[PDB]
């Protein structure tokens, strides 16, 4: 149970780091009738 | 030379034309057109009144009708003796087109198809707004009730005695007008005669 709380730690941690560079860009979001005259 | 009762031209009714060497005489007031003011046909049957569709550098343009499937053998037989020109639109119907301002017409041309080439003397007024749209509003000259035919009134697009403020119920605020012969009814909803 510890072991796998401090696992917790670490992926919240490694969360923040695998997170941040993907978002390092700006990321915005706001910038027929005929054929021939026979017919 | 031919004559013919069954010519129409110009919102209106027929008149009558007559064909010379030295020009086109067209009476409804006679007009004369050049054989040296003439500068392209574009007789065609791609669109309705399969007729002569002459361009003249007077600021006008011969929109003539009226003529049968047969007269394109006869009346370019009169061409090719002194003008010897051959008639060769616009027909696929998308919104995305060009305005173009001409000397005196508002070509609309769709990818290097012109589908509209309207003059400017049957214009009435012209207005516009801050987003580029304009409203060329016109008056097309109603005579009867049968040589009207349909008319048109506003086109869009986008890149003696008068009264004010009068209160009316058949319901609004808008003004109105004494002619002649005729009452103006002018506003912000709708043009009336």
């Amino acid at each position: 149970e510890q072991i796998r709380k401090e696992n917790q730690k670490k992926l919240h941690e490694k969360l923040e780091k695998n997170g941040l560079l993907r978002f390092s860009a700006a990321d915005a979001n706001g910038p027929e009738s005929y054929v021939r005259d026979s017919q | 030379s031919t004559d013919f009762d069954r010519i129409y031209l110009n919102s209106k009714f027929s008149g009558r034309f007559r064909i010379a060497d030295s020009g086109l005489g067209w009476k409804i007031k006679p007009f004369l057109l050049p054989a040296t003011e003439l500068s392209t046909v574009q007789w065609s049957r791609g669109c309705r009144g399969y007729d002569l569709k002459i361009n003249t550098k007077n600021q006008g343009v011969i929109q003539l009708d009226g003529f049968s499937q047969d007269d394109y053998n006869l009346i370019k037989n009169d061409f090719h003796r002194r003008f010897n020109i051959q008639v060769e639109h616009s027909l696929r119907g998308w919104n995305w087109g060009k305005t173009d301002l001409a000397r005196n017409e508002m070509v609309f041309a769709l990818n290097g198809k012109p589908t509209f080439e309207i003059p400017y003397a049957r214009i009435n007024n012209t207005n516009l707004t801050s987003k580029n749209e304009v409203g060329i509003e016109f008056n097309i000259q109603d005579e009867e009730y049968q040589p009207a035919g349909d008319e048109l009134v506003e086109m869009r697009f986008y890149i003696i005695v008068s009264f004010q403020d009068v209160f009316f119920t058949t319901r609004g605020r808008y003004d109105i007008d004494i002619y002649k012969n005729s009452i103006r009814l002018r506003g912000k909803t709708y043009e009336y005669k």
